[PDB]
């Protein structure tokens, strides 16, 4: 038995808090953005 | 004395204005804000410190704080520069003729009304003043002289049982738990969806995120039962740099902490059951006329659905026979103001004032023996 | 005319209450000792 | 069935101990508590609910609730883990071959007494029993024929005549107002100066200020003129988190509404003129002998000053004539057990008891035909 | 079920090993570095990402990377890639029969956790898994059930009161100032004296120098005047290329930011001022016992000095009668671990596992049930 | 012999008798009605 997958929640860069940008060089920050609305940021790829 | 001013210097919003007027003049928040940061710009002219909507405007640069904390003076300096803003940048007044009434919570302590008083004779040398509690205004706003009246600002809540024009002290309720208190709790319950706010002016995000999306459950486990299903509850919002959040459960969550003061840690009951309390510690005859009249008033009432929830909970803790009316004016936000702005206006009420020479002859401390 | 000061009393930081450290975190709490205890608290200054 | 256990089922603090000896062997807080947040240690091994010394000693971490008020059970799971916590952990004795007697205040709810036979029958098996009043107990204390005992402990105040061995029962009075009333008023007079109080663990250190550093006046106003100066009257007091509070007129404000009740909002008189009302209700020849022997009882009658604010009091209302006399032996607190414990060890009293298999045969409604 | 694996994964260091060992038996930075640039040798090995210590030593030509960032996993496939390391090739173990214990940072998104147990159910196939806070694992190790305990890993500082057993959730503090961080600051002073650090490979070479040259003072100001005789505060280091690198005041400025957030332009206040603030949120019988149990935990923790600085600042905050006791064993970089190797050994613990069938039954969700 | 349980009373609370809300704060009043006539209260639970 597997169940659907859980997905983490696009996060919101505040000034402090769960993430900074410049924590990790080795990620790409992209945005996610749908129905007029950008739900935040995600780390992937290079560059 | 031509007219009088009055002041609600609560613990969110320093509401002033006129008597005689329906609406306060300005409704500036009580935040005096320091730079946080370096000034490299020559020239700018930039200010050492802001206040009211100066500094709410430029939040991002500034170490907001609140001289007010649970409806307790903390900090005489900022204090007296926010008395120093709304008397001569808002209003426009020069403080030194015209006779100001100001409006302070209940059980607070002796020597804030003492300095507030020195502050007001001695700084600002009014002809003269008079300290009313924040409830009872509220009965002149709704005009009736009869009921349990119940405030939760952005400080405090208290309620305070009156009837036909006679308090009765001893059934006073006071509790530290409103606007501040809920906005730090919607703070900390935002982290389980990854919307961490630790600064200063990112509490005012999270305060305006309270005002404009939060609304109380009529069945708080039937709210979390269709929450936990995913559906139409859940809210979007966006941020001051254009990112966007969305907030389900947390919605309910939050003002729900009103009734269930364990999910902040206190051991105290809610809003209701507190004014259940009250009205228990009246007299026998007197709950008739309570139940029927349970005035609400301040900022953190004006929750959608507070009033079927909160009415809900006074049926079931009262007797079944007892008709139960909770009474709340749309003008909830304004009603202790316009409460004050009644009062200064009476005839009957003008011989009550401390005179200027009332004070120097005594000191200050004539408060406790003019004033209730 | 003028009347001395009405100094405020030091606040006793209870669990719950009229008083508390974090509600304002644009203040420090300093210790405000007399005769060997704190009595209460004050608020002031950055940090 | 060798030594009777008695005990005082006092609203603040449980007295027990065995008959024959004068001093009580256990005493502890009628208290028990729950933890308030939640446990998070795997193998600790915390207890659901503590009682007496322990929860007193972890109060930071429970809800301290009391089973009695005002002598009155009103929650009777508790009051059963209380009495099991004072058999078999205190006393270190299985209650099933020891006779018990029991104190309680006058003018109580018959059903208080029948479920208290109850569970003296049912769940204990206590093979004989017997209730008696608590006022009535400190005569013997005294090892007095004749007095006007005046009873405070925490729950009630209560005055009881009682003449050559004959109680005048129509001319008993009782007031609510006592030990936890007279706590929570010093709860409400501290935020006076800012020392605010909420949880019960806080009012059970607000208890320990009241023992520690109240008084009662000779003369209210005089010391409320000289508190005016306020170097003298002033105490300061520890917490155990290292803070220190500083208490002026609220040392003297807290004791006095015994004297007052008004100050708490309560229309019945003080304790001084109920005494002497039940005096005026006892038949003319018989107040000579009260007036001489007024015998203090109970915790709160523990104050510095007390029997000469009393003794004033009474020698204002009464004639004057009449050579008032004021006993309170330093034992004021355990007097009522005493008494019990006196009593309890009678050759002729061994009578008197409710034995098991007289209960068996008339039930609860026993206690009216056998006891007082 | 053999023996319960135990996992911190640290934002630096992830930490793995069985339960009942007193040490974890493999320890390698939570690293996962991707080829910078590009292959010309054919049949080199080449492997297309390295993670622990084949990235950690082969630095030079990868682009080094974080799957963790504050705490929370910021990119599952890298995370599942560490996962499938510490399980497979540092363990040695199959963890298809093997319990496992994990330990996550308090405040973290929801999320985290449902995706971190979907992960060890779906694709590791764990019989059962369980996570702990690892401020209560630090608590186990300390090998005490009260007191505060004070936890700053790499990636963020929290402390959590503890008291007998109960946790005080609302009296968590957490902050985002930790060793990545504060690396990132040392990265930016550095500048000043001429280095010129900028890559993610000279990331590690100034972790490296953090942590084996600075220190912390008595008192930040006297170690800045100290710079005047900038002799006997500079101390040398010699990098991978054999250059020598000598510094002065930035061995121990780095370290002070913790104590003052500003520096890095945060406002909330340093590793001292949260501690004495959670614990005023406690209850007030609480603190007592908080104050002389400081336990400390993390490595951000092992800057000499640390405990004297700490203890000087909460001595200052704290009341002076109040005695402040901070514990500080020599194993702090592993108590969490150590914490978890006892927790998942209790006897009375083995009921606390989601099983396979309890996660197969429910879902993702069972953990906020289960798990504090 | 056991004999039936006798019930306390409901509680009815006057302004200044010996029943009062405030006393207990670790017990809820709870209603215990009967058919419209609400009878009094008795104390239990938590909040
Ligand atoms: N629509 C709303 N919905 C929810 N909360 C509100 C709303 N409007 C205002 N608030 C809250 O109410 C506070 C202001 O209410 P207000 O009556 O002005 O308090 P106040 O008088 O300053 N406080 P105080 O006198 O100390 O009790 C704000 O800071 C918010 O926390
Ligand atoms: N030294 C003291 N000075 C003043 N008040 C005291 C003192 N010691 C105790 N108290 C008060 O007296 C109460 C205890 O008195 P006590 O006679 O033991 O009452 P009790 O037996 O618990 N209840 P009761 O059944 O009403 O007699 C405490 O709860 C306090 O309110
Ligand atoms: N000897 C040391 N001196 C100073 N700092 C050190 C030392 N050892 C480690 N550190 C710092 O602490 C980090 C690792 O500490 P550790 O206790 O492993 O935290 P973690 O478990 O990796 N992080 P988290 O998951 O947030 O607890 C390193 O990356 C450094 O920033
Ligand atoms: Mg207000
Ligand atoms: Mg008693
Ligand atoms: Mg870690």
């Amino acid at each position: 038995k597997k169940w659907p997958e859980v997905k983490i929640p696009a996060r919101i860069i505040t000034t402090s808090g769960n993430a900074s940008v410049d924590g990790n060089p080795g990620y790409r920050p992209t945005r996610v953005d749908s129905n007029g609305e950008t739900m935040g940021y995600e780390m992937r790829d290079r560059v | 004395e031509t007219t009088a001013l009055v002041c609600d210097n609560g613990s969110g919003l320093v509401k002033a204005g006129f008597a005689g007027d329906d609406a306060p003049r300005a409704v500036f928040p009580s935040i005096v804000g320091r730079p946080r940061h370096q000034g490299v710009m020559v020239g700018m002219g930039q200010k050492d410190s802001y206040v009211g909507d100066e500094a709410q405007s430029k939040r991002g640069i500034l170490t907001l704080k609140y001289p007010i904390e649970h409806g307790i003076i903390t900090n005489w300096d900022d204090m007296e520069k926010i008395w120093h803003h709304t008397f001569y940048n808002e209003l426009r007044v020069a403080p030194e003729e015209h006779p100001t009434l100001l409006t302070e919570a209940p059980l607070n302590p002796k020597a804030n009304r003492e300095k507030m008083t020195q502050i007001m004779f001695e700084t600002f040398n009014v002809p003269a003043m008079y300290v009313a509690i924040q409830a009872v205004l509220s009965l002149y706003a709704s005009g009736r002289t009869t009921g349990i009246v119940l405030d939760s600002g952005d400080g405090v809540t208290h309620n305070v049982p009156i009837y036909e024009g006679y308090a009765l002290p001893h059934a006073i309720m006071r509790l530290d738990l409103a606007g501040r208190d809920l906005t730090d709790y919607l703070m900390k319950i935002l982290t389980e969806r990854g919307y961490s706010f630790v600064t200063t002016a990112e509490r005012e995000i999270v305060r305006d995120i309270k005002e404009k999306l939060c609304y109380v459950a009529l069945d708080f486990e039937n709210e979390m039962a269709t929450a936990a299903s995913s559906s139409s509850l859940e809210k979007s919002y966006e941020l001051p740099d254009g990112q966007v959040i969305t907030i389900g459960n947390e919605r309910f969550r939050c003002p729900e902490t009103l009734f269930q003061p364990s999910f902040i840690g206190m051991e105290s009951a809610g809003i209701h059951e507190t004014t259940y309390n009250s009205i228990m510690k009246c007299d026998i005859d007197i709950r008739k006329d309570l139940y029927a009249n349970n005035v609400m008033s301040g900022g953190t009432t004006m929750y959608p659905g507070i009033a079927d929830r909160m009415q809900k909970e006074i049926t079931a803790l009262a007797p079944s026979t007892m008709k139960i009316k909770i009474i709340a004016p749309p003008e909830r936000k304004y009603s202790v103001w316009i409460g004050g702005s009644i009062l200064a206006s009476l005839s009957t009420f003008q011989q009550m004032w401390i005179t200027k020479q009332e004070y120097d002859e005594a000191g200050p401390s004539i408060v406790h023996r003019k004033c209730f």
